[PDB]
């Protein structure tokens, strides 16, 4: 009558590119 | 015979102190009271324990069914001037009943 | 009775504990930790 | 071919110190 609760599932609406800027460790 | 009545406290002298910590017997713990009055020698000529001295003692065992009093003993006293003696005596109520 | 026999046998089962991944947990360091033998401080020169 | 006083047994026990040995990094 009960199961292990699943961990929070993230929503999939607010989609953004992760890299706003080129990362400096790319030597860029 | 007694050695020097001017520096000696016989058995059965009555020390009146006020309990500091609230007492709950659920666990074996430690107590504290401060004397409230000067305590003289049995000769009644020297103030041996300055009023306001600190007294530390303890208890153990909790109670048993129907029992109405817990038995505490006082370990060590301290006079504000630096005097420490090991008196081992049974804690009593206001009129001196055991416990 | 049959019910009593079944219950007396299968009553003592330890509860099972489930823990989600990614929870925060904390460690309370119980013993002094020394690092004198592995680390050293040098000043960064100015300019 | 070859050469050759301890009273308060309850309390004074519950106040037993518990020291843990420290460690050193490697």
């Amino acid at each position: 009558c009960a199961s292990a609760p699943k961990p929070k599932q993230p929503s999939d609406f607010n989609r953004e590119p992760v890299n706003k800027t080129v990362p400096v460790e790319i030597q860029r | 015979r007694l050695g020097n009545r001017d520096m000696l406290i016989t058995q059965g002298t009555q020390l009146d102190c006020v309990l500091e910590t609230r007492l709950v017997t659920t666990q074996p713990g430690m107590t504290t009271c401060h004397l409230t009055r000067d305590v003289y020698s049995t000769s009644g000529r020297v103030v041996l324990l300055d009023r306001g001295s600190k007294v530390v003692g303890f208890y153990q065992g909790g109670l048993r069914q129907g029992q109405a009093r817990i038995f505490v003993q006082w370990s060590r006293i301290e006079t504000p001037s630096g005097v420490v003696i090991n008196l081992d005596s049974p804690g009593t109520g206001p009129l001196g009943e055991a416990g | 009775s049959a019910a009593a026999e079944a219950l007396r046998n299968s009553i003592n089962i330890p509860p099972t504990l489930y823990k989600n991944q990614g929870e925060r947990v904390n460690i309370l360091v119980a013993r002094d930790l020394d690092f004198s033998d592995v680390y050293s401080l040098e000043s960064i020169p100015t300019k | 071919l070859t050469a050759g006083g301890g009273g308060g047994g309850e309390l004074a026990e519950k106040l037993q110190p518990m020291r843990l040995s420290g460690s050193s990094a490697g």
